[PDB]
RNA sequence: AUUGACAGAUUGAUAGCUCUUUCUCGAUUCCGUGGGUGGUGGUGCAUGGCCGUUCUUAGUUGGUGGAGCGAUUUGUCUGGUUAAUUCCGAUAACGAACGAGACUCUGGCAUGCUAACUAGUUACGCGACCCCCGAGCGGUCGGCGUCCCCCAACUUCUUAGAGGGACAAGUGGCGUUCAGCCACCCGAGAUUGAGCAAUAACAGGUCUGUGAUGCCCUUAGAUGUCCGGGGCUGCACGCGCGCUACACUGACUGGCUCAGCGUGUGCCUACCCUACGCCGGCAGGCGCGGGUAACCCGUUGAACCCCAUUCGUGAUGGGGAUCGGGGAUUGCAAUUAUUCCCCAUGAACGAGGAAUUCCCAGUAAGUGCGGGUCAUAAGCUUGCGUUGAUUAAGUCCCUGCCCUUUGUAC
């Protein structure tokens, strides 16, 4: 029963996971977005980052 | 009318309170967000949600991994003719806007 | 370290030149300029140069990663 | 090596001289400000360039049609 | 003729050698056996290194005051050879410069600082400076 | 309660909510006439503003479904009770909206007008509403179950540039 | 009340937040007292730079996404109430207006 | 009805998983069928979206006219011109559209403006302290550390706004004395470098980024899920990006001495950056402080470089692979060595066949330092600066591309 989910998910790309996907390979962690790097670029002008340069 | 009643039947009373309801689609959560009155974890009301979605009793909206349920018409009976409440009762949906 | 030897070096020829100009007199200024550019425009003019940026695909900004194609 | 003027630069020259010979001189510096007054540019350079084959223009026109 | 007035490198060496001379610093058990850092493959050669590295940590304090041990080990940094991996920057020893300081705490060259780290002391002030002049006054060269 | 995150933070933040939000709006009131969200906190308030054709939908009966999904904001992303407000504005000249439109056009082909002629009605719909220029491209399977595209295509155009940045409207 | 309150934009966007700081140095020199121009921090780039791919497999290719986010700032030797009637006027864009009590 | 259970056997397991026995929500259940639902299952040759590539070049399109039975063509061109289908001009075309350019960010000029205790201060005043701090008999200087507030004085340096600023504008050549090209003055000399970027494609990649998704498969003895354990690290072998080298222009050992881009806790699920003081050779340990930050880390006291050391062409102190012994931390756990330090060990390699890569200005190359991932963390990458060249300024030999005419049995 109780070890169901019972391995501690304390750290690492187990844990972390995206915001919307939620899949766990390439979070942009930094700046706590914590995102799929594919959904950064879908989100990104209308979180405001945004192509310059 | 399912598993423990404590838990299912704070929900039915939680989504007659607000209109609506939300979760986060996230199995493991020993709490619930709102609520959190005894355990009643998120799922119990993830669970019994969407057997009111089934039965035609709450409508629906998913939304980068969370859930809303927005309730009909015919939800709200079902949950008035459940909790035996009276047919005064305001769910939500009062409000004055002006 | 080198960089900051030729900003000094510019900074006082360019700081006597302003110095004669404002207090002394501009017939000085013009024969000093005269002896510092003959010499080197670089004690009174800048670098305008600066490092170039990076550019992915390659570890500096004109060389490229090596291609392997076979 | 490098610096033609596009049609937007010609024609716009063009057509200013047409309209405001007057005004427009040789000496650059008044006629690149005389083309902000008289004309609606939109960015700096255009503005400058513009200007430019205004006076190659005004140097044409000072020597015959 | 203050110090910064003069050629560093031959200061540290009037420096170390008048430290010598007072003989009353206290260099550590140690010395002899320990390395200097993680930086490096071996001891130091000058087996009187400790007058020296004392001097340099003092001459430091005369131009920028209020320096910790931590402090001590980024002025005494460098490059670490991994061998096969590259290279990067390693920090000093600790102790060795957190030894220093306390000697130099034990002379009254130095003094512990408000808001932290050393700043080196009057009397102390007073030595370095001391030796410029005579550097100064060595030679015209 | 006295956190104040870093600047570098809560700039990012606040923009991933307005996102994660206009995605919720997009997803709930397209069929009802949805075209964009805009926020604007003030003190002690949070009023949001929906943008939209079909605002008397989205207002529900007697209003209702703007108390449902405030409600829902509350409930979501922490707001405490009486912190925020949505605001339906009926949208000025619809056919000037991208998103609209791609809406509308998504609404016909689902409906079962066939895919030249609703586009084709879209096209000339924001032509008539006095547009530069427009491209309407469908994509997928149209006849048969090999891949094909349409581009319905009029008048004044821009790819390159900043200016297409601000001069067109995609969606 | 005098003290010496201090006012602090910041935003996304630049011309909206010097828009902003006019607006409030105009409303500083209507209602007389002092100001000490709008103080320029260096602005701050927040930097993504991510693969433009989903997946791994064209030539590799990078977005170079930026943020930036500038800050301005003015001092004010002033009571609460002018304050106020001041902060209340400038709103309606994307500026984080921040007011501190006195010194620190 | 028939959800959920200490034994004790069993089990890997303190899985009520099973057998023996308990007793339990009390309306959950179990069985069919319909039917779901999920799936990092199959299908990118069923699709969307997004990339990449064609294709970094100058290319692309219809309207209306003219030409052809037509497919088509003209416009979209002999010539000069340009980085440019960019312009000048010619003209059954006329007038338009996309691209290109303009545009955006960037870099370099502003003793001019607006500006500041989260910049400097800035030179002052030196109001000083301060001790002989020094020179000096003593005054007057030199040097900073700083101690400074505000009722000093600003904005050279700092930050960042708004303007300005160069346009081939000026002079001389060459050019139908057009478009332009060359040179030189003044001063950046049209040329700082990126970003965006057409039409039509490709059955390029992606169904393992998505609660984008068709079909198909599975669906309780699971291809759902979770827990344990292993594996993705396995080594006759072959290849691709890479680092470190082969030393003396070097190595060590001391000493002196200068960066720039950033980043940072009090979080979306549990934690950051770290000064100072003690403990330890060291890896690190233990105490107190500052920092949501131009406020603290942090005058980020980086490396190479410079200056003295020794060594002495010896596989030598070049090199640091391999392996033994111990010690530190991260962790729930590190054995198949997580990383880290110490001693010891001391391999190939003495510049690399045929082949081939990348690159022209603050560039290559060297050199370090940031960000990314990240409990633990870079031989990778994505940025930053520091040191700083040789060589070209051209041509189509090769490799390719763009236009013209030509031939084509493709
Ligand atoms: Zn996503």
């Amino acid at each position: 029963q109780q070890l169901y989910w019972s391995h501690p998910r304390k750290f690492g790309q187990g844990s972390r996971s995206c915001r919307v996907c939620s899949n766990r390979h390439g979070l942009i962690r930094k700046y706590g977005l914590n995102m799929c790097r594919q959904c950064f670029r879908q989100y990104a002008k209308d979180i405001g980052f945004i192509k310059l340069d | 009318m399912l598993m423990p009643k404590k838990n299912r039947i704070a929900i039915y009373e939680l989504l007659f309170k607000e209109g609506v309801m939300v979760a986060k689609k996230d199995v493991h959560m020993p709490k619930h967000p709102e609520l959190a009155d005894k355990n009643v974890p998120n799922l119990h009301v993830m669970k019994a949600m969407q057997s009111l979605k089934s039965r035609g009793y709450v409508k629906e909206q998913f939304a980068w991994r969370h859930f809303y349920w927005y309730l009909t018409n015919e939800g709200i009976q079902y949950l008035r003719d459940y909790l035996h409440l009276p047919p005064e009762i305001v769910p939500a949906t009062l409000r004055r806007s002006r | 370290h080198v960089a900051q030897i030729y900003a000094i070096r510019q900074s006082i020829s360019k700081a006597l030149v302003a110095y004669y100009q404002k207090y002394v007199d501009e017939a000085s200024k013009k024969e000093i300029k005269d002896i510092l550019i003959q010499y080197d425009r670089t004690l009174l003019v800048a670098d305008p140069r600066r490092c170039e940026s990076k550019k992915f695909g390659g570890p500096g900004a004109r060389a490229r990663y090596q291609k392997s194609y076979r | 090596m490098g610096r033609v003027r596009t049609k937007t630069v010609k024609k716009a020259a063009r057509v200013i001289i047409e309209k405001y010979y007057t005004r427009l001189g040789n000496d650059f510096h008044t006629n690149k400000r005389v083309c902000e007054e008289i004309a609606i540019i939109p960015s700096k350079k255009l503005r400058n360039k513009i200007a430019g084959y205004v006076t190659h223009l005004m140097k044409r026109i000072q020597r015959g049609p | 003729v203050t110090v910064k007035d003069v050629n560093q490198q031959e200061f540290v060496r009037a420096l170390a050698a008048f430290l010598k001379k007072s003989g009353k610093l206290k260099v550590p058990e140690w010395v002899d056996t320990v390395k200097l850092a993680k930086h490096k493959e071996l001891a130091p050669y000058d087996e009187n290194w400790f007058y020296t590295r004392a001097a340099s940590t003092a001459r430091h304090l005369y131009l920028r005051g209020g320096a910790g041990v931590g402090s001590m080990t980024k002025i005494y940094g460098g490059r670490q050879r991994n061998g096969v991996m590259p290279s990067h920057f390693s920090r000093g020893s600790k102790s060795v410069a957190r030894r220093v300081l306390q000697a130099l705490e034990g002379l009254k060259m130095v003094e512990k600082d408000q808001d932290g780290g050393r700043k080196l002391t009057p009397q102390g002030q007073r030595d370095l400076d001391r030796i410029a002049g005579q550097v100064a006054a060595a030679k015209k060269k | 309660m006295a956190v104040q995150i870093s600047k570098k933070r809560k700039f990012v933040a606040d923009g991933i909510f307005k996102a994660e939000l206009n995605e919720f709006l997009t997803r709930e009131l397209a069929e009802d006439g949805y075209s964009g969200v805009e926020v604007r906190v003030t003190p002690t308030r949070t009023e949001i503003i929906i943008l939209a054709t079909r605002t008397q939908n989205v207002l529900g009966e007697k209003g209702r479904r703007i108390r449902e999904l405030t409600a829902v904001v509350q409930k979501r992303f922490g707001f405490p009770e009486g912190s925020v407000e949505l605001y339906a504005e009926k949208v000025a000249t619809r056919g000037l909206c991208a998103i609209a439109q791609a809406e509308s056009l998504r609404y016909k082909l689902l409906g079962g007008l066939a895919v030249r002629r609703a586009c084709y009605g879209v096209l000339r719909f924001i032509m008539e509403s006095g547009a530069k220029g427009c491209e309407v491209v469908v994509s997928g399977k149209l006849r048969g179950q090999r891949a094909k595209s349409m581009k319905f295509v009029d008048g004044l155009m821009i790819h390159s540039g900043d200016p297409v940045n601000y001069y067109v409207d995609t969606a | 009340a005098i003290h010496r309150i201090r006012i602090t934009l910041t935003s996304r966007n630049v011309k909206s937040l010097e828009k902003v700081c006019a607006d409030l140095i105009r409303g500083a020199k209507e209602k007389n007292l002092k100001v000490k121009g709008p103080v320029r921090m260096p602005t701050k780039t927040l930097r993504i730079t991510t693969r433009k791919t989903p997946c791994g497999e064209g030539s590799k290719t990078w977005d170079r996404f930026q943020m930036r986010i500038h800050k301005r700032l003015i001092d004010l030797h002033s009571p609460s109430e002018i304050v106020k009637q001041i902060t209340s006027i400038s709103i309606e864009p994307g500026v984080e207006v921040e007011v501190t009590i006195a010194d620190a």
